[PDB]
């Protein structure tokens, strides 16, 4: 039977300061006991001073980030280059994730 | 006969131009934008004295920060208002924020040209969409059935529009207060209306950042009418 | 007067669009003829290549619908090819569904029913073509069935189509009045083709070179067209007697 | 495109009338007269066949009177082919109701729906309306004996006595004159035939030019019987009433 | 593309006339004469084989058609319209009846189905009415022998005898004088041939006349033996020779 | 005359009048100018107002980081076509990780407009577009007509009185093409070009609209006091 | 599907199909609505061209949409059935989803929206019907009376009439109905409604229908004799 | 009358006037030609330089279908592009199912049927282009020309547009003077000449020459544009002949 | 779980001399629980009788369905449907639900009004016809009924004798079945008279 999910490992960490924020993540990509890459970026600059990382199943993580970056692009087109606030980005991401409630993105996401 | 989406030799859509004639027959609606808020006012124009005038709803809330006045075939506006309200609330669902007045107006105007042989004809109503947001502040837009929308400092639509617009040309300046704008709408409405203006056959409204969109009571408007009469008699 | 633009009845009970489609049939100014032998069915048609820039090999109004069925068309080539493609598709589908080769008369009926629909349904126009189907049927033997824009079809002993159809028709009528049989009593198809060409020459009153004619022959289990050199051999035999 | 050839069957005239409905009514006015009369103990349905021939097989013929179910029947005036389309819909309908509620369909409910179907053809679809007017004769346990009529507009009304088709103006006057509320079926039979005999365009009213039917509680005890009259039975009732 | 003619092409005129139906009836009037006569023990239907060309094999064109083993049909008007109606009539006899009840439909109900098809072409979008009048003769167990006419409007009437097409007015008068309720099938065939001779100009023989009957069961035409209840079709098309034999005693 | 009722009808001389009437809507529209060098491509647009209380209708729309256009005619039709371009530019990026070629963008607009000229029921687009962009083969300028015709040019202008600006560019061809690595001078040439189409009115701060794209320059629009430099 | 645009604008900015639908309403029998202090009365004309009618089974002019709301109309009868059916379905749908009966204003807004939809949808013509919708909101004693028309506009009325000769009865109501003091009782409200119809009706026999609607789903239709008593009293006072 | 107002309506002649009006749009367009040579085909087209502002060699008119078929057309350019888009879909589905690249005669019918389909209904307009196309397949070289009616034939030489008569006359001379045949490189030279000679009918504005070719020997049976030195050599040959 | 044995019940039909008989039990249950002792499983459409065993909702549903179809048949044909024709209609109607069948065991019984010939037939749940000369059985005690019918039955029985035979077949089969009983009914059918008799049996 075909299993559409996988586990690419990795770990991410977000800490919020008083006037700054960090989003860290290891660069290792794996399947089972093998290493795929020792340097495969996992945390991305998505625009509007927002950084994002979707950790777990890399194929679903790459798809979500790709879709959010796209959501930012169209937010500018549709709303006069308005800056997407972090709280608005979070709510948008909820709707990206729940749009596949019955075939989920197998990722834990942090922005 | 002929197509509904047909161009005239001058390069205009027949049906869009004909819908503009229907809007000219409609009751007058006026909007004035200031730095203290945007004021919206309308002529109710009851067809009979037995008609309970308070049921005439030509000024309408879209969201807490966006209001709307209409002129023309007012029945056509209901689905536009419904779409506007849905768009405003849906954006709040997706983005956890108020929607820009321009974006809301654009969403309404996207419906305009969705007609052919979709709906069977253009809308026969013009809208004055007034509101406030953090980016562009207090705004007033004029949404037509052509799908075009212009931003205005002040605007009049309906039967007494060109007479009222000429009056708004002279009276408007960038330092207008809200109270001054209220009286100015009442003044111009009284000028273009057939019947004598009072609190029952005319309605005021405004949108401020603090209190949001509010339709004025007949008691509140009555005082502004009495305040107008005295200041005109003062010179 | 919109009753003349679409296929609805006029006050006289007529369909003018169907009648005008019949007139488009002769637009090519080509005459065709079909006859039956003992073992074969022959069809001949005039070939006219007016432009020197044309590739004469591609100029044809005879079509190989299936291995057994051949079709000659009288009318403009676009409608002719439209009908040809449809007939080919129908013949193939028939074999797949019913497990045997589509008969000539059954295909004719099917195409005639399609033509009928265009005379009844408004959005579809009639095809301005007359379709003459030929084969050697395994049950009925040598067969000629012809369809027109009205949706009419019928079997034939022999037939002719085009601007000068009447002259050819009467010529054939007079021959069968003498012989008192429904076919050309001849063993080889070569001589049946010679008969067809000879009687077209007599009827039209024109001589033919190898490039002036186009010939189709139906035998048991195959239909085929003749090349220019095959026709030349046919013309030589006619002249030598 | 196709717009060029569209007659636009579902539009108002400047006077606020539906062109096709009015023209359909004009068609129906040339159809054979049909009469319905409601009595205290039953209902009569009488109708005139249009210029028949001697070679027409009458005993197996049916152009006017149709059976919808055991309790309800209809008299037709207009295009017969159009009427049969509607009749079969009404029959299916009475059966749907019976399957759902396990009770015979009330007369008005059946009438309302046929009338709603007719209405639909006047408001949407771009098709011509049905050129048919019905007289519904039926019985149920709520309102008892009932007469209704429907026309191409899809409007329906209830009646004590009514005519459709040709010469309804003359026929309705004659019915309005001689009709009384305490009337019985046998009297209503006589009225229906006398009215046709005076309004007919034919030289004389004969058995071969008529279709006739009754709905009676004249069935053994509390129940209702439909009687579609045979040619010989129409001939007898014509002699009995003193017309031939 | 798409069929954008979703509106009626037949509409009521101010006078109440349905123009396209009237015009269809005019097309039927121009058509070749056909007739039907009902006897006590059978029905006969007949028409002229109007051959378009002497080179054409008129045997291949069948104006009289079998719809079911006990029901036959003949027409006047547009031939192609008739051909497709026969195809639909044959199919509807199976789909709306035989596949449900396991037996062929009675004449009146098959006629009803054909009538429905013709009515729909009078009201549906983007179509014209059929330009034919049908005469349908048939037999069934509970109704016996019957003969029906079906017009372009979809209206149908049962007849003792009738005629349609070119010389129908004269032919119907001729049939009124000759018809009675005690006619045997052979007498009806004889009357049919007499009536049909009046409307024919040219050759009058078995090769130019098409005639069929609904009569006794034909076990010889069934194609198999072994089932007593299956006794064969009542529809039979008369041969060219069988017609000529009755033309000598004419 | 009898052949202008719909887009599906040729006239006896082989003309499509509904398309020609749609072309007429462009001529009524306000003037806009397009021109390019080897390094940069510039759009200059004269915005139009309803009256003194009204705003000046926006003429320039961004399609991607490397592409955008200016409009003349029915603005809603420009919104539809620009939205289509946005989607196509975006499809190219998401699927092929490839910036859409300006030439291919023109081919897509041509094909979209064409479908509206051959089918019954619909109508032609009532707007003309000037597309600029910088891709792998350098700077580009395209002119779109709603007939479907798309043309790659060094410079052009569309709208009312556009013939004046088009003549100027035809004279200046050899000069402005050489303006490489100098955005301000290329805009100056565009502002001077659009000035040849002006009558009565002149270029004010809220009247003028400029856009630019180039080698190391994303598509950006300049309005308000940002164009006061060029007045 | 049939998509043809039947309702379209004309050069002078009119939608003729909607305006011709109003002409159908003008042809229809007169209907009147009057609201008192604690009730609403709906009066309807019955044309006496149709006698030999069975009044038991003939569709009544006033239709209950729910137990607390009624709807009368003027114009095409067949068209009105479609609106009434839709209104009745929506009334049950509202109870089913929101657990409250519709307000009179809501029901009117729905019906008016349906009418409007038929003025800019392809392949359909406008309803040749104007309605008077009356009733009392749940747990409310304030009378409600609304009017709709083919275009889709709606509004509330102290008193209103529609149909043929509505101009005359509206004239009567405008001078007789006082807003400061409306019909205090049911009698006064019915009397004024009958009086208004007597300006137009012809005979006061079986030509006048009256339906009284009171708060808390109390709806009743008056009989011929009850109405005839009002007709008698009115004319006896008039002889002076 | 009124028979010319709607497509797919037969006149009393038996003609479809709407298709004949589409031909007028073709006759209004620029000149385009096709020449069949020994082992392939050559296509050439006249591009009118409306203005100096037109970028040279950028507005390409000739289009490739698959990798072995070339298409050129005169008339409404968008209509031609639409037809080629369909041609590419037809060629793709043929190769998808049958593996081999679509033969030219097979391809010719695919366009023919599609164009003919636009003469069957009043809901569509006929194509406003005559299309010259062809290439090399397993059976050798083929040249075709396709009219608005859906009519097409095979050709030794083909021409359409405003200068078609002038072109046709020149093509007829080549057929007579070269019965044994014409080489691919010769055909390119002759193609240039014919476009230059046909330009006398569009002599107001100056023009740009565009040539393409498929040849078994010269291009390995693939469609390619004539560029650089070979194009300039053809232009020089053409300019020498007019003087 | 087995739909054909949730509600329980039996039907049996027999031919005689110029007559037919059809009988059924009256039980309706929910497995072990007895719910009704008045659930008759025999219906008639004119002079054609139909007995149905199996799932009670489908029994009720099919009755309403065949009532629907026979009423329309009669309106169009202008005559009552005959057993041979009805049998084909039942088969047709069951097979149209081939892959979502009604869980029933129908039994047709009647006399052709024209030929006078007695007729019975049985079906499986999806339409296969069993046209028998002697007898037809259906239900949860079908095995028991087969044993009784096959031993007690003899051809050309008179109505009053046939009654005793079919009654004893039913009663003794029902008393060896837990899911059948709680009363019984027997229809005796002749060309123009039909008698219906309720039998006295053990109520456990
Ligand atoms: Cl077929
Ligand atoms: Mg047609
Ligand atoms: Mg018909
Ligand atoms: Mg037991
Ligand atoms: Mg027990």
């Amino acid at each position: 039977q075909f299993n559409p999910y996988g586990d690419n490992g990795g770990t991410i960490l977000g800490i919020a300061g008083e006037d700054f924020a960090v989003l860290a993540g290891d660069t290792r990509n794996i399947t089972d006991y093998s290493i795929n890459s020792r340097y495969e970026p996992k945390v991305f600059d998505c625009g509007d001073n927002i950084v994002m990382s979707a950790n777990g199943f890399a194929a679903d993580g790459d798809a979500l980030v790709k879709r959010f970056k796209n959501s930012v692009k169209w937010y500018h087109f549709d709303h006069n280059d308005k800056k997407l606030s972090i709280n608005s980005a979070a709510r948008n991401i909820q709707h990206l994730l729940y749009s596949r409630r019955f075939f989920p993105y197998y990722v834990y996401n942090i922005i | 006969d002929r197509g509904v989406s047909t161009f005239s030799p001058e390069g205009r859509l027949f049906q869009v131009e004909y819908s503009l004639e229907a809007i000219k027959l409609g009751s007058t609606a006026i909007g004035i934008a200031t730095k203290e808020g945007v004021v919206l006012g309308v002529e109710k124009r009851a067809t009979s004295p037995l008609l309970e005038s308070d049921s005439i709803e030509k000024i309408v809330e879209i969201d807490r920060h966006i209001g709307c006045a209409m002129s023309g075939l007012t029945a056509d506006a209901r689905s536009m208002i419904e779409h506007a309200r849905t768009a405003a609330v849906t954006h709040n669902l997706y983005y956890d924020e108020d929607i820009n007045v321009e974006s809301l107006t654009q969403s309404v105007c996207d419906l305009a040209l969705r007609f052919g042989e979709l709906m069977s004809r253009p809308f026969g109503v013009a809208l004055l969409i007034a509101g406030h947001d953090a980016d562009d502040g207090y705004q007033l837009f004029h949404a037509e059935p052509s799908g075009t929308f212009y931003r205005y400092n002040a605007k009049a639509i309906g039967s007494g529009s060109e007479g009222a617009q000429a009056e708004l040309l002279n009276e408007w300046h960038s330092s207008l207060t809200l109270k001054e704008a209220e009286l100015l709408v009442l003044k111009i409405l009284k000028q273009v209306m057939e019947e004598k203006l009072d609190e029952n056959n005319a309605q005021l409204s405004c949108i401020t950042k603090q209190d949001g969109f509010k339709i004025y009571d007949n008691e509140k408007t009555a005082e502004l009418i009495k305040e107008l009469k005295e200041k005109e008699a003062a010179e | 007067g919109y009753d003349r633009h679409i296929t609805i009845f006029s006050p006289e009970g007529r369909l003018y669009q169907v009648e005008y489609a019949f007139k488009a049939t002769n637009q090519t100014n080509i005459n065709s003829l079909a006859v039956r032998g003992k073992d074969c069915t022959v069809v001949i048609s005039q070939k006219k290549v007016p432009d020197k820039l044309l590739d004469p090999t591609t100029v044809s109004y005879i079509f190989c619908i299936s291995r057994t069925i051949g079709m000659v068309v009288n009318g403009p080539i676009p409608d002719a090819r439209n009908a040809a493609l449809r007939a080919k598709a129908e013949a193939a589908e028939f074999r797949y569904k019913y497990g045997y080769d589509m008969p000539c008369d059954v295909l004719a009926k099917r195409m005639a029913n399609l033509s009928q629909i265009y005379t009844q349904r408004a959005y579809m126009r009639p095809l301005g073509v007359i379709l003459t189907f030929v084969s050697v049927d395994e049950e009925l033997g040598p067969s000629i069935y012809k369809t027109d824009p009205a949706g009419y079809y019928v079997g034939y002993k022999a037939t002719a189509t085009g601007p000068k159809q009447q002259e050819i028709t009467t010529n054939l009528e007079n021959h069968f009045k003498k012989s008192k049989i429904d076919h050309i009593n001849e063993e080889s198809w070569e001589k049946v083709v010679e008969f067809a060409i000879t009687h077209m020459i007599d009827a039209l009153g024109t001589e033919f070179s190898k490039n002036d004619l186009e010939v189709g022959v139906a035998t048991k289990d195959k239909f085929f067209t003749l090349s220019a050199e095959n026709i030349e051999e046919r013309l030589v035999a006619i002249a030598e007697q | 495109g196709s717009r060029r050839y569209d007659s636009r069957t579902t539009i108002f005239s400047p006077e606020g009338r539906l062109y096709q409905v009015e023209y359909a009514l004009e068609s129906i006015s040339h159809a054979g007269t049909a009469i319905g009369i409601m009595a205290s103990d039953g209902i009569v349905l009488a109708a005139e066949r249009k210029v028949t021939s001697t070679l027409l097989e009458q005993d197996t013929s049916t152009e006017k009177l149709y059976k919808l179910n055991d309790k309800i029947a209809v008299a037709v005036a207009g295009l017969t082919a159009d009427a049969e389309i509607l009749i079969n819909t009404a029959r299916i309908h009475a059966q749907n109701y019976l399957k759902t509620y396990n009770e015979d369909i009330p007369v008005e409910i059946l009438v309302r729906r046929l009338s709603d179907i007719k209405q639909g053809y006047t408001q949407h679809g771009g098709l011509r309306p049905f050129g048919v007017s019905f007289i519904y004769a039926g019985y149920d346990d709520r309102y008892g004996y009932q007469l209704y009529t429907s026309n191409p507009s899809g409007n329906y009304t209830g009646w004590k006595a009514i005519s459709v088709g040709a010469n309804t103006s003359a026929a309705q006057t004659l019915l309005q004159m001689d009709y009384k509320d305490d009337m019985k079926v046998d009297d209503a039979i006589e009225l229906a035939l006398k009215t046709l005999s005076k309004t007919t365009d034919s030289s004389a009213l004969t058995y071969d030019r008529l279709e006739f039917a009754t709905i009676r509680k004249g069935a053994n005890d509390g129940e209702v019987y439909q009687k579609i009259f045979k040619p010989q039975e129409i001939k007898d009732i014509l002699v009995k009433t003193g017309i031939t | 593309m798409t069929d954008r003619y979703s509106f009626s092409l037949t509409t009521f005129s101010p006078s109440g006339k349905l123009g396209q139906i009237d015009y269809a009836l005019t097309a039927v009037k121009q058509g070749v004469t056909s007739l039907g006569i009902k006897a006590t023990n059978g029905v006969v239907i007949a028409t002229e084989k109007k051959s378009s060309s002497p080179l054409a094999m008129s045997e291949t064109l069948s104006k009289v058609s079998l719809l079911t083993p006990d029901i036959g049909a003949v027409y006047s008007g547009m031939g192609p319209d008739y051909r497709v109606l026969v195809d639909k009539s044959r199919k509807v006899a199976h789909t709306s009846y035989k596949r449900i009840y396991g037996e062929y439909p009675p004449t009146k109900l098959l006629v009803s189905e054909v009538a429905k098809i013709m009515q729909e072409a009078t009201q549906s979008g983007g179509v014209r009415p059929f330009g034919v009048s049908l005469l349908i003769a048939g037999h069934d167990e509970f109704n016996g022998f019957s003969l029906y006419q079906v017009d372009p409007s979809g209206s149908y009437f049962p007849w003792k005898a009738t005629a349609i097409g070119k010389g129908s007015v004269a032919a119907k008068t001729f049939l009124e004088k000759r018809w009675n309720d005690e006619l045997e099938l052979e007498d009806a065939i004889h009357i049919a041939l007499l009536t049909l001779k009046e409307s024919v100009e040219g050759e009058f023989n078995g090769d130019t006349i098409e005639l069929a009957i609904i009569g006794d069961e034909n076990p010889d035409l069934l194609g198999y033996t072994g089932i007593p209840t299956d006794k064969g079709p009542r529809f039979r098309k008369l041969t060219s020779q069988e017609i000529n034999d009755r033309l000598e005693a004419l | 005359n009898n052949y202008d009722g719909d887009t599906v009808t040729f006239s006896p001389t082989g003309r499509l009048f509904q398309v020609e009437y749609a072309l007429e809507a462009i001529k009524q529209g306000s003037v806009t100018v397009g021109l390019r060098s080897n390094t940069h491509a510039v759009l200059v647009a004269l915005k139009r107002n309803a009256d003194e209380l009204s705003s000046y209708q926006k003429k320039i729309i961004k399609c991607d980081e490397h592409m955008g256009l200016s409009l003349a005619g029915l603005a809603p039709d420009a919104r539809v076509l620009s939205n289509y371009l946005r989607q196509q530019c975006n499809y190219s990026s998401l699927v092929f990780n490839r910036k859409l070629a300006v030439e291919r963008a023109g081919h897509l607009l041509c094909d979209k407009a064409q479908k509206n000229t051959q089918s019954y029921g619909g109508r032609p687009y009532g707007v003309g577009l000037l597309i600029i962009g910088y891709d792998k083969s350098g700077a580009h300028l395209l002119e779109f007509q709603p007939s479907g015709n798309v043309t790659e040019l060094y410079g052009t202008a569309i709208g009312a009185r556009s013939q004046g600006a088009k003549t100027y560019l035809e004279r200046t061809l050899d000069t402005f093409i050489k303006i490489d690595g100098n955005p301000d001078e290329l805009i100056k040439a565009g502002v001077e070009a659009i000035s040849q189409s002006l009558r009565d009115e002149s270029l004010t701060v809220d009247n003028l609209s400029i856009a630019i794209v180039g080698k190391d320059t994303p598509f950006t629009i300049y309005d308000g006091e940002a164009v006061a430099k060029y007045i | 599907g049939y998509d043809r645009a039947l309702s379209i604008f004309s050069p002078d900015g009119h939608i003729f199909q909607v305006e011709y639908a109003l002409e159908a309403v003008k042809r229809g029998t007169c209907a009147v609505g009057v609201k008192g202090k604690n009730c609403v009365v709906l009066g309807c004309e019955r044309r006496s061209t149709l006698k030999l009618q069975d009044t038991r089974i003939t569709p009544s002019k006033v239709s209950k949409i729910d137990s607390h709301v009624v709807l009368s109309f003027s114009g095409l009868n067949a068209d009105s059935r479609i609106l009434i059916e839709k209104a009745r379905v929506e009334a049950q749908s509202h109870r089913l989803t929101l657990e409250d009966p519709v307000t009179v204003e809501y029901l009117t807004r729905y019906v008016a929206g349906v009418q409007q939809r038929y003025t800019q949808s392809g392949g359909v013509r406008p309803f040749g019907v104007s309605t008077l919708i009356a009733g009392f909101d749940p747990r409310d004693d304030e009378p409600k009376l609304y009017q709709t028309e083919p275009s889709g506009i709606y509004s509330s009325w102290s008193a209103q009439t529609i149909g043929r000769n509505s101009k005359t009865v509206r004239e009567f109501l405008e001078k007789n109905y006082d807003r400061k003091e409306p019909p205090a009782t049911v009698e006064e409200c019915v009397k004024l409604t009958v009086r208004s119809l007597l300006e137009v009706v012809q005979t006061g026999a079986k030509n006048i229908e009256i339906t009284v609607v009171k708060p808390d789903s109390d709806i009743v239709a008056l009989s011929s004799e009850e109405i005839n008593q009002y007709v008698t009293q009115i004319e006896q006072e008039k002889q002076e | 009358t009124g028979y010319d107002l709607s497509n797919s309506v037969f006149s009393p002649d038996g003609r479809n006037f709407q298709v004949e009006y589409a031909v007028k749009a073709v006759e209004n367009g620029t000149t385009s030609i096709g020449i069949k040579c020994n082992d392939g085909v050559v296509f050439a087209v006249e591009k009118l330089i409306t203005s100096k502002l037109l970028v040279p060699q950028k507005n390409v008119k000739i289009q490739v279908v698959d990798r072995h078929i070339g298409c050129v057309y005169s008339g409404l350019i968008p209509d031609g592009r639409h037809l080629v888009n369909r041609g590419r879909e037809e060629a793709a589905s043929f190769k998808k199912l049958y593996k081999t690249p679509i033969p030219i005669p097979a391809f010719a019918d695919r366009l023919g049927q599609y164009v003919q389909a636009h003469t069957l209904y009043n809901s569509v307009r006929p194509f406003g282009v005559s299309t010259i196309f062809g290439g090399v397949d397993k059976n050798g070289a083929h040249l075709y020309m396709l009219e608005p009616s859906g009519s097409y034939w095979g050709y030794k030489g083909a021409a359409t547009g405003k200068g078609r008569q002038s072109a046709k006359a020149e093509l007829e001379k080549l057929v007579d003077h070269h019965p044994e045949g014409l080489s691919a490189r010769e055909a390119v030279k002759q193609a240039a000449k014919i476009i230059y000679l046909a330009h006398e009918d569009n002599k107001e504005k100056d023009f740009e020459l565009e040539i393409s070719w498929c040849s078994l020997s010269e291009t390995n049976g693939l469609h390619k544009f004539v560029k650089g030195d070979l194009l300039q050599e053809a232009i020089d040959f053409a300019q020498k002949e007019i003087n | 779980s087995d739909p054909s044995s949730i509600n329980g019940g039996i039907v049996v039909a027999m031919t005689g001399k110029d007559c037919v008989a059809i009988a059924c039990d009256l039980r309706l249950g929910s497995q072990s629980l007895g719910v009704s002792n008045k659930f008759e499983k025999i219906f008639h459409y004119g002079h054609v009788f139909l007995g149905i065993t199996g799932l009670a909702t489908d029994v009720t549903t099919l009755n309403e369905m065949f009532r629907y179809k026979t009423n329309l048949y009669k309106l169009k044909e202008e005559r009552a449907i005959e057993p041979e024709t009805f049998t084909q209609l039942v088969s047709s109607s069951l097979y149209e639900r081939r892959f979502g069948p009604y869980f029933v065991g129908p039994v047709v019984a009647g006399i052709n009004s024209k030929s006078g010939k007695p007729f019975i037939a049985g079906f499986d749940l999806i339409g296969c016809i069993d046209e028998a000369k002697d007898f037809i059985v259906s239900g949860t005690a079908s095995d028991q009924l087969f044993g009784m019918c096959e031993s007690l039955y003899e051809p050309n029985l008179e109505p009053e004798d046939l009654f005793e035979t079919i009654s004893q077949a039913l009663l003794n089969a029902a008393d060896r079945d837990a899911l059948s009983g709680w009363g019984a009914v027997v229809y005796i059918i002749k060309k123009d008279e039909v008698v219906k008799r309720y039998l006295k049996m053990r109520q456990d």
